[PDB]
């Protein structure tokens, strides 16, 4: 059970910009058992500033097909892990990853092969 | 001789390193060079901000205790 900051973030199909909503919070993601692909549980939970939009905890599986990343999705903010649903559960993470700061880093993180291996192998394989 | 010289006394010598009060008289940024002082160079100790020409291109930094310890 791997665990890291996040905030909640708004989503976006208008022109796929994006526009977080700051939070405090924190990631729990589980490693599981469920399939040999996809189906990872994204759960999140605040843990502080309750202004802004919040979302009580609800599981989210890794689809594959319809799940994509890309860090930058508009170039105002960077850290993005975002999880494609076509809006039928859709809602955007917004890390907040203690390496550098909590201020937004384009291109994710500072220390970027450790999250690199993460976000890849999340869509590859699963436990 | 000790008092007038003690030999070979012109070096290169680097931002933030070990720098007393004699040897920062003799300090001088080249002013046919990037960084130099917003005003002007105080010639003694203390925290001094150089103004940069052009950030786009990349320089040589130093990574400070603060990035790496949150």
């Amino acid at each position: 059970v791997i665990k890291f900051r996040a905030g909640v973030c708004e989503y976006n199909e208008d022109s796929r910009l994006c526009t977080p909503i700051p939070v405090q919070g924190e990631i729990e993601i589980k490693p599981n058992e469920e399939e040999e692909l996809g189906f990872w549980d994204f759960e999140w939970r605040p843990t502080e500033k309750p202004v802004g939009r919040e979302l009580d905890p609800i599981s989210l599986i890794l689809i594959p097909g319809e799940t994509m990343w890309v860090p930058i999705k508009s170039s105002k903010s960077g850290r993005i892990f975002a999880l494609v649903f076509s809006s039928n559960e859709r809602y955007f993470f917004w890390l907040q990853e203690k390496n550098s700061g909590n201020l937004p880093l384009n291109e994710l993180s500072a220390k970027d092969k450790e999250i690199y291996n993460k976000m890849i192998g999340v869509l590859n394989n699963s436990s | 001789f000790y008092k007038n010289k003690y030999s070979s006394k012109p070096y290169k010598v680097d931002n933030m390193t070990r720098i007393l009060p004699q040897q920062s008289r003799y300090i001088s940024f080249i002013k046919d060079d990037r960084f130099v002082p917003v005003r002007k160079f105080k010639g003694n100790n203390g925290v001094v901000v150089l103004r940069d020409r052009e950030p786009k291109e990349p320089v040589a930094l130093i990574e400070t205790v603060r990035q790496m310890k949150d």
